[PDB]
């Protein structure tokens, strides 16, 4: 089972504007098609300097968000394939879920079995049979022969995650997940959009890697199932999802949580200018922004937090940093015995 | 040095070397207070201080 | 003492999220 | 007599038979008694018993050897020498010999040779490809076996051959691996429409002492100088020969006027008694050069009045306006200036134009891209040399018959190579296995960083 | 610096030796004595050795010998006719005895070198043996002796007893391997030779006695040299020597007038500098300036020993008398080595060791230079001369006269005599000697044969190397960056060229695996390779010995495989082989070239194989003396003999086949007999194809093999450890926690050390020395060398047992483990597929 | 002050050269030092699963200790970068101090395991007619007889070349009093147990 | 106890104050 994680590099800076255009009139009134791509067409302006754009999307525009879910779309179908998109979205009359097909037969009928392109960044589920990984990983080696074994050299992994439950770049998984992306990335025209292998995760669970990872929304998750490397079914762990299987209502798998380093980045950043920025501010304005801070990350994650053990850190070192602000700010000395009331 | 003067203060480097003047104490007092001699304030050994 | 806020990366790892809360 | 009789040829395959791999055996890595399986393409040890071949033969069921040295084909499960008339072409394929019949008519060719894939490809041009994103050895490898007269010379192994050379010299390993290679891309009975380098970049990594890597990618000006120096003494005996292969085709005789700019802050009465001192007066060197650097203007750091962000361009001539003594150019040192108007003596008979790209500010490196606009087909350099050598040089007429390009930063840039085919007059572009039919209007509208060009 | 060249062209005047010796037993000290008394300009610090032959970095850095070091010089006689030596100084450690073979295969002679201290030792023992089965002439050298005074303080007659016991064990060694009663040693008999290189001492019997004629005068050196050891004894009221003692407390010849003079000279340096020296050297002579008398206690013992003894001719006198030259040492060196053997016409050429005949050069070692781009070739000439820039035939290990295919021609560059740290260049070089030559490595991998081109075509080469222990620690090594994989290539040819015993092979997943002997070649063999060949970062797999395979029980069923055209069938059964059999097979007892009828009455009389049944022995697998027996055993009436002798010989090929790449593995197979018990093969010529018979031969063995019930065969090593007598216990701890078990614990004849001698599996023996010194604090000291491949224990086809990974399994789980891991490693399927 | 080890074979993976290495490797020996990371190195410290490092592939035996790694870096760790070879062994150098001034010099110490010469198998060897043909001169003595064998300083002269490094010189240069480490030896061996 | 630190050695390596 092979999951490629990707994004579409430069969609926004990207969309043509005449087939922009083209592609709204098919949906959309021409006329109003017409002025969205016109407004899409105005002068960039900036101090002292201005130009007009007229390649790429304004995505401060108040509908640019409908474009970019539509563009994103055509790219499906150009990644999925009229049969396999017909085949996930189900009859016209019947529409499927999100994740869910019409038969069983369908949902077997084809390697890709999941996806979803999120606003740029597609997951992309396959599960694929000996023979079938075998095919594909010969008809990749034609055009792109290793022999020096070279493929592992720039394979991304998720270093978050210790050695064991990372996944495992043996020759087999690896060249199939090279295989996959190429696949994939020889769907999409290079010129209305593309994937780069540098910004994208692909991983793939075999009897060789055991934990299948990849990172959504700011999630960093690694499922691994129960059949094969699960000595406890511990539940005490409150930061592990535990899937179950809907029709047998058994335990099968289980999911790993985890905050992404991003979102981490982010969220320090965010304190950081938080911080530097509140030199003649109010001490209560500074805790109102860390606190909602705060919050946000908290009530979003509410679970990869526990798993993340440097985000606790982190966490800590930035209320550290907001305190000793404000004792700064009360007195240039610093305290030795600050009280927490 | 560091319990006489306090020069540490002054120069917090300066630790290095009041650390290393305890480190030598515990070489050379355990050596010293090893027999029938027990421990109490009567080794002299000064030379590495 | 000290009011620092301390890291509790093992520390209150006993309990669950769901404690304290209705 | 069981030999010219074996029941394997129909086995042999000639698609996956990829010699352009190092002569190793694929289990004992030892480079004697290669021979390589036809049946599969893989070198083994040997032929013999008890070897690395017969084991893969008795193994595999792979019947048909060839070695590699030796250029003759073996059945290893019983050991005997095959002889047959439709083997010549692997053989061929393997050490490709050319005939002195051949080797002139190989500038008066029209014909699109058919390989063994169907892949129909033109004789010098073929596809390098690339191993490790190193396009410019290939560019710059490409573009010295379009020349006419080095390639005649490397065609012919006994031109190179029967030299002597010092013991510790591995120079040799350079030129002697760069006519494989060239009589590799000249061959019209290849059977695969590229060739890789693959067995020449060792060579010329081991060469250069580690600089020029495969994995990463040097300017093609600094490559394409190291190169010819090598060559040059690649050829000769223990002492390097004044008219090597080298010299005659691309050497050509400049004279430098070498005057020593006097300090801004000085009186005059001292600069002009500092200028009568003889210290500050021109000295006449004469030099020799195997291309003409050619500096490039400015970019303009502007936009237009009326043409917001037009690309910056420079005639030709405006370019050669250096190697004259009306012209004069104020090269600056951190010690003083100096004033060094050039003078050509004797123009080459292929000579090659290095545009200067990817200069270093007082920062970091950029390229100036700044389009030359040339011609492609006639120009004159009788007004560029002195009168005095203008009647011993009655040529001075050069055509462009290689083209180097590169795109993209200097951080990270690719190198297309422009060739015009001397038998039809076509150009045609190939960036590493890409090759393309452009036409030669459009090959001037390019960033254009080496040319190398041919007095006919 | 001329005559040493024109010194080459008298092949009588040329000694070809080679100093071997336990680890730390002197050699290298001593060859920097010769080179300080052949040197003015060179002498040694007075802290520091010299070391002239440890060249290379790694040498100057762990201490110990890594590599063979030739050193041509000219040294004076005891009457003083100079003589041209060349010397090769081999290392004493135990791993690289393959780089003693390098140099023990061109020399005519062995100085072995023991420490008087530690007498006689693993690698001592090993080196005599080997040197012995080359029938090289063997004389001893003690060196150290000032151990048995500065250090031991022995009585001179217990230090008399101590050199006694030394130098008749190893006559109770040589015994054990020398048919030859030529080859006894004895001090009088100029065999044995004294010396401390540390104090440049160095005399023998002889030696001294000429000291003792040149003091006092009118003594026949050689007469009194025949007197000075043993049992005689000395009386001064007739002034003769008796057998019996003259007095109660006679001291011996050798203690009276040897080792009482040495004893009181060292005494009174080492502790009478300022009252008793000045007078003591008055009366031996000795004149030492004021500064010189400056000096601490062991420059200045040094300096006195050289002005007493002065030049090392007691080694050069044992050396002349005991080893052959080039020109009369050649024929057993041809018959030992030459493949045509001495009967052949080149044979004859070379037995007569003629400069003027055809050349024939034979290079056993191969020296990388400065930048380790270019390897000079290093041998010895036997006919003929080699002329510089030359073009030569270079042939090779796998060459034969009817295939010209390994033979290249090459030009010989710059010729060298390679003396240590320089070398000096040369025109020509004789018949006899030793030369470095350039141009011709490119051919050469390991050993080869030089000759002329375009002449002398009927030149066959020497025999293959062949070494002391098998190499069985297997590294797996890979580049960290894929990228450079071709340099780390390059790198490994270059390491191969190197050491004699390296075995670079690339395995079917891929992963280059590199064979050594122990721990410290391995490192070493990874420092070369990391350092000056490839110069590339490179990643080590953890260390794994080789596995064998065996059968413990008869086949159960007739194992049948037919040949793909469905005409030819092979019923084979497999049995083990009898205790020591295979040994004798390994130590090539017996041959399959011998004589048939002999060869039967082998196994007749040793075994009590019957005749009929010993005389249908086909061949030994996987080589020619392998441990594997194939023997034929169809019905005479039920197949034609005339028509299987006609796939006799693919059989055969099929059979060594098999056994080289084992089902279980693919490692090799030890100790099993194949019996054939049917064979059915097409009548037509062309329908019994060896392309057919030999995969069918390899299928059916296999098929038998797995039938007959199989066991893995691991390496057990031999170490013995020399301790303190209170750290026996700790060794015997170490070596219990290691799963080895202890064979003996024998106290050291004068020294209060120990020698403790177990087996130890060679898979646990990784970090078994550091483990032994680190716990006895540096007092024990291990020296490891392989002996005996053992059956591991447990089933290695028991599919239940499951082989938890990052846990030592226990005993019953190891043969289980020690195949599924390897062959992940091999890139093998999970399990042993029967079926196949 | 001196502790009275003869050679420097206690000092086997604890010296100035394992120290180094240890420090180059980030590693430590038990009774050695630890230090900060000579190259951080933390992306490449967690490499990935690769085949070649499979752990499905590794025989464990004996676990690789930091010792192990040291006494041969080249072999047991990659990237053996700024490392150093340690001295492999010195001879076992076996002095025997007296015990007793009153004692000789030169004397079978019961230390030394007894040689036993043994008379199992006569030992035969080339000697000449015995007290018939060869007669020394007058004149010819051993060389030094009227030298003793042994002085009263020969023990004490013996015992001094197996001494510490300031002890086993006649002469030498004057040092400072800052320049003398009188407990230099102290923790440079190893710690004491208990 | 002392049996699962060999273990456990094996896992680890495969996977304002002045203080005197
Ligand atoms: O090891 P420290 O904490 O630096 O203190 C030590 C220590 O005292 P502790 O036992 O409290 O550690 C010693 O005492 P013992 O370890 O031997 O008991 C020693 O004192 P003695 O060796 O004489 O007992 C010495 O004391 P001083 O150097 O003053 O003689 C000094 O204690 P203080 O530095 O606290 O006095």
């Amino acid at each position: 089972n092979v999951m490629l994680e990707s994004r579409f590099e430069k969609m926004y800076e990207k969309i043509d504007l005449t087939l922009l255009n083209r592609l709204l009139r098919l949906i959309v009134d021409h006329n109003i098609a017409d002025y969205m791509t016109a407004k899409n067409n105005v002068v960039i302006n900036y101090k002292d300097m201005n130009h007009t754009n007229s390649y790429g999307i304004i995505r401060g525009l108040q509908f640019a968000s409908f474009i970019v879910q539509y563009y994103g779309l055509v790219m499906d179908l150009l990644v999925l394939g009229l049969h396999r998109a017909s085949e996930m979205a189900g009859p016209p009359q019947m529409p499927n879920d999100f994740l869910s097909f019409q038969d069983i037969a369908t949902e077997a009928a084809h390697p890709i079995r999941l996806f979803c392109r999120y606003i740029d960044r597609i997951h992309i589920f396959f599960r694929f049979t000996a023979d079938e990984a075998r095919d594909l990983i010969q008809r990749y080696l034609t055009e792109h022969p290793d022999p020096n074994n070279e493929n592992i050299v720039g394979y991304n992994n998720k270093k978050c995650w210790p050695r064991d439950a990372r996944m495992r770049l043996m020759k087999h998984d690896v060249n199939l997940g090279r295989a996959v992306f190429w696949d994939i990335k020889n769907r999409l025209p290079r010129s209305v959009t593309t994937v780069q292998w540098e910004n994208s995760f692909v991983s793939v669970y075999s009897k060789d890697n055991p934990n299948l990872l990849f990172n959504m929304c700011g999630f960093e998750c690694r499922i691994l199932p129960k059949c094969r490397t699960s000595y406890e079914e511990f539940t005490h762990k409150d930061g592990v999802w535990n899937l179950q299987n809907e029709v047998t209502k058994e335990r099968t798998a289980q999911c790993f949580l985890r905050v992404d380093d991003e979102s981490m980045q982010r969220f320090h950043n965010r304190v950081r200018q938080i911080l530097m920025a509140s030199g003649s501010t109010t001490f209560t304005k500074i805790v109102n922004k860390w606190n909602t801070a705060l919050i946000g990350l908290m009530t979003y994650f509410r679970e990869a937090v526990v798993n993340t053990q440097e985000l606790l850190d982190l966490l800590v070192k930035c209320e550290n940093k907001i305190q000793t602000r404000i004792k700064i700010g009360l007195n240039s000395k610093m305290p030795s015995r600050f009280p927490p009331v | 040095v560091g319990q006489l003067t306090g020069m540490y203060r002054y120069k917090y480097k300066l630790m290095r070397q009041i650390r290393m003047c305890k480190d030598l104490k515990h070489l050379i007092y355990y050596r010293f207070n090893t027999g029938p001699v027990g421990k109490g304030p009567g080794c002299g050994f000064w030379a590495a201080g | 003492p000290t009011g620092e806020v301390l890291s509790l990366v093992g520390k209150l790892e006993g309990t669950r999220m769901g404690d304290k809360a209705q | 007599r069981r030999s010219r009789h074996c029941p394997y040829l129909d086995t042999i395959n000639r698609s996956v038979l990829d010699f352009d791999f190092e002569k190793l055996c694929s289990i004992s890595l030892s480079h004697i008694n290669a021979y390589a399986c036809l049946v599969c393409g893989k070198y083994f040890q040997g032929r013999g018993l008890k070897s690395h071949a017969y084991i893969h033969s008795v193994q595999f069921s792979h019947h048909v050897f060839l070695n590699l040295h030796t250029l003759k084909f073996y059945c290893l499960p019983d050991n005997y020498e095959i002889i047959d008339s439709s083997l010549e072409d692997i053989t061929y394929v393997l050490k490709p010999t050319f005939t002195k019949q051949q080797i002139a008519n190989l500038d008066k060719q029209a014909k699109l040779s058919r390989a063994y894939d169907g892949t129909t490809y033109l004789p010098g041009i073929v596809g390098l490809n690339n191993i490790k994103a190193n396009d410019y050895a290939n560019a710059v490898l490409q573009a010295l076996s379009n020349v006419p007269p080095l390639r005649n010379y490397f065609l012919e192994e006994d031109n190179y051959k029967n030299i002597k050379r010092p013991p510790g010299d591995i120079m040799f390993l350079l030129v002697q691996r760069f006519g494989e290679l060239m009589r590799k891309l000249w061959n019209p009975r290849n059977f695969k429409a590229h060739v890789s380098p693959h067995e020449m970049l060792q060579a010329v990594v081991l060469c250069s002492k580690k600089t020029f890597q495969i994995t990463k990618q040097g300017d093609g000006v600094d490559f394409l100088s190291w190169f010819l120096n090598a060559l040059h003494s690649a050829l000769g005996g223990t002492k390097k020969k004044k008219k090597t292969i080298v010299t005659d085709v691309f050497q050509g005789s400049m004279r430098i006027f070498t005057k020593k700019l006097p300090h801004p802050d000085l009186p005059a009465e001292e600069k002009e008694q500092l200028l009568h001192n003889d210290e500050y007066q021109e000295t006449m060197v004469e030099s020799t050069f195997m291309y003409l650097t050619l500096d490039l203007p400015t970019a303009p750091l502007y936009k237009d009045e009326k043409e917001q962000l037009i690309i910056p361009q420079v005639p030709l001539f405006n370019i050669l306006a250096k190697f004259n003594g009306i012209t004069e150019k104020e090269y600056k040192t951190y010690k003083e200036n100096f004033l060094k108007r050039f003078q050509l003596t004797k123009l080459p008979p292929y000579l090659i134009f290095c545009i200067k790209r990817f200069t270093k500010n007082n920062f970091f490196v950029e390229k100036n891209p700044t389009i030359v606009n040339f011609p492609i087909t006639n120009v004159d350099l009788r007004e560029y040399l002195s009168e005095e050598v203008q009647a011993v040089h009655k040529n001075t007429t050069y055509d462009l018959i290689a083209n180097i390009v590169h795109d993209g930063k200097p951080s990270e840039g690719s190198y297309r190579i422009h060739v015009l085919h001397h038998g039809t007059g076509k150009w045609y572009e190939l960036q590493d296995l890409q090759v393309t039919d452009i036409l030669p209007q459009m090959i001037t509208l390019s960033e254009a960083y080496i040319q190398i060009w041919k007095r006919r | 610096m001329d005559f040493l060249a024109d010194l080459m062209d008298n092949s009588e005047l040329i000694r070809n030796v080679t100093l071997c010796g336990h680890l730390h037993h002197g050699k290298t000290c001593f060859v920097d004595c010769l080179i300080e008394q052949t040197h003015p300009e060179i002498r040694k610090r007075y802290d520091q050795d010299l070391c002239y032959t440890d060249i290379l970095f790694t040498e100057q850095e762990r201490g110990v010998g890594i590599k063979s070091t030739p050193v041509t010089v000219v040294l004076p006689d005891t009457k003083g006719k100079s003589y041209l030596f060349n010397i090769m100084d081999t290392p004493g450690h135990v791993n690289f005895s393959d780089e003693v073979t390098a140099g023990l295969r061109i020399s005519d002679g062995v100085v072995l070198f023991i420490d008087a201290a530690e007498g006689v030792m693993l690698n001592t023992e090993r080196l005599i043996k080997h040197a012995v089965q080359e029938r090289l002439a063997v004389t001893v050298c003690i060196n150290k002796i000032d151990r048995l005074i500065l250090e031991l303080k022995l009585p001179p007659t217990d230090a008399y007893y101590k050199l006694r016991h030394i130098v008749d064990e190893v006559n109770g060694l040589i015994s054990m391997y020398s048919t030859d009663e030529n080859l006894i040693l004895s001090p009088l008999l100029g065999n044995v030779c004294f010396s401390s290189s540390q104090y440049s001492i160095c005399f023998t019997l002889g030696s001294f006695a000429k000291i003792y004629a040149d003091t006092f005068g009118d003594i026949n050196y050689q007469e009194f040299a025949k007197r000075l050891w043993g049992d005689i004894y000395f009386n001064p009221k007739t002034r003769k020597f008796t057998k019996k003692a003259p007095t109660s407390s006679s001291q011996r010849s050798f203690v009276e007038f040897i080792l009482e003079p040495l004893y009181k000279i060292l005494a009174q340096v080492v502790g009478d500098v300022d009252t008793s020296l000045p007078r003591t050297l008055d009366e031996l002579g000795i004149h030492l300036t004021k500064e010189e008398l400056k000096l601490n206690i062991r420059p200045l013992l040094r300096l006195v020993c050289k002005k007493f003894f002065g030049e090392f001719t007691g080694f050069v006198d044992m050396c002349v008398q005991h080893i052959p030259s080039p020109k009369v040492g050649a024929k057993p060196k041809i018959e030992h080595t030459y493949t045509g053997g001495v009967d052949s016409d080149l044979g004859e050429a070379m037995s007569d060791c003629d400069p003027d005949g055809p050349l024939m050069c034979h290079t056993t070692k191969m020296y990388s230079t400065d930048d380790g781009v270019q390897f000079h070739a290093f041998g010895r000439v036997l006919s003929g001369t080699i002329h510089a820039g030359q073009p030569v035939k270079v042939l090779g290990e796998n060459y034969t006269l009817e295939d010209e295919e390994d033979s290249q021609i090459c030009t010989v560059g710059r010729l060298w005599i390679s003396v240590a740290r320089y070398h000096i260049e040369v025109n020509r070089v004789p018949a006899g000697n030793w030369v470095l030559i350039e141009g011709v490595d490119q051919p050469i991998v390991k050993t080869a044969t030089i000759t002329e081109p375009r002449g002398n075509e009927e030149a066959q080469i020497f025999r293959p190397l062949k070494f002391n222990t098998t190499s069985v620690i297997k590294i797996a090594v890979e580049p960290v960056n894929p990228s450079e994989l071709p340099k780390m290539l390059d790198g490994l040819r270059k390491v191969n060229k190197s050491y004699p015993s390296l075995t670079t092979k690339v395995e079917e997943s891929g992963e280059h695996v590199i064979l050594g002997t122990g721990e410290l070649y391995l490192d070493c063999v990874m420092h070369d390779l990391r350092k000056m060949y490839s110069e590339i970062d490179i990643k080590v797999a953890d260390p794994v010995v080789t596995f064998c395979e065996t059968v413990v029980e008869t086949s159960s069923l007739k194992c049948f495989a037919e040949t793909p055209n469905k005409k030819n069938k092979i019923t084979m059964i497999a049995e083990p082989l009898e205790k020591g059999l295979a040994e004798d097979i390994e130590n090539e007892v017996v041959q399959i070239t011998w004589n048939r009828k002999k060869l039967g009455e082998f196994f007749q009389t040793k075994y009590d194989w019957d005749l009929l049944a010993a005389r249908s022995i086909w061949a030994f697998g996987p080589d020619a003396t392998g441990p594997n027996i194939l023997v034929d055993d169809t019905l005479p009436s039920e197949v034609d003999k005339a028509l299987l002798g006609s796939v006799k010989d693919s059989i055969v090929q099929g059979f060594q086949w098999g056994t080289r790449e084992g089902p279980l593995c693919d490692e090799l197979i030890r100790n099993v007999k194949f019996k054939i018990l049917d064979a059915v093969v097409a009548q037509e010529p062309l329908h019994r194809g060896g392309g057919q018979i030999i995969p069918t031969a390899r299928r059916v063995v296999y098929s038998a093999f797995l039938m007959a019930t199989p066991r893995l065969m691991e390496p057990y090593y031999f170490v013995e450890v020399q301790a303190p007598a209170d750290c026996v216990s700790a060794v015997y701890t170490v070596l219990a926690r290691r799963r080895g078990h202890v064979t003996q614990d024998a106290p050291i004849p004068g020294s209060p050390l120990y020698t403790i001698k177990a087996f130890i599996p060679a898979i646990d023996s990784f970090g078994f020395e550091t483990d032994l010194r680190t716990h006895t604090q540096g007092q024990a000291f291990s020296l490891s060398v392989f002996h005996h491949w053992q059956i591991v224990p447990g089933d290695p086809l028991d599919k239940s047992i499951v082989i938890r990974p990052l846990e030592p399994q226990p005993a019953p789980h190891l043969a289980r483990e020690f195949m599924i891991k390897t062959r992940r490693r091999k890139g093998l399927s999970e399990d042993v597929s029967i079926s196949k | 002050l001196l502790t009275d080890l003869v050679d420097d074979n206690y000092f086997y993976l604890f010296d100035l050269k394992a120290f180094f290495t240890s420090k180059a490797l980030n590693m430590a020996i038990p009774g050695g030092p630890k230090f900060e990371p000579l190259v951080r190195d933390i992306n490449l410290q967690d490499e990935d699963w690769n085949e070649f490092n499979d752990i499905n592939k590794i025989i464990i035996r004996q676990p690789i200790r930091t010792e192990y790694k040291i006494a041969f870096p080249y072999l047991y760790n990659n990237l053996p970068h700024h490392v150093h070879l340690t001295w492999y062994h010195t001879p076992n150098v076996v002095f025997i101090k007296t015990e007793d001034p009153d004692l000789p010099a030169f004397y079978f110490d019961p230390l030394i395991n007894p040689i036993s010469h043994r008379h199992s198998v006569k030992s035969q060897e080339p000697l000449p007619d015995d007290d018939e043909e060869f007669e020394l001169p007058e004149f010819v003595e051993p060389f030094l007889k009227d030298t003793p064998l042994y002085t009263d300083n020969t023990a004490n002269g013996i015992a001094l070349l197996w001494a510490p490094r300031p002890f086993n010189l006649r002469s030498g240069r004057t040092r400072r009093a800052l320049d003398i480490p009188l407990v230099k030896n102290w923790y440079r061996e190893h710690c004491p147990a208990g | 106890k002392d049996k699962s630190k060999e273990l456990h050695a094996i896992k680890e390596r495969y996977l304002r104050k002045f203080v005197f």
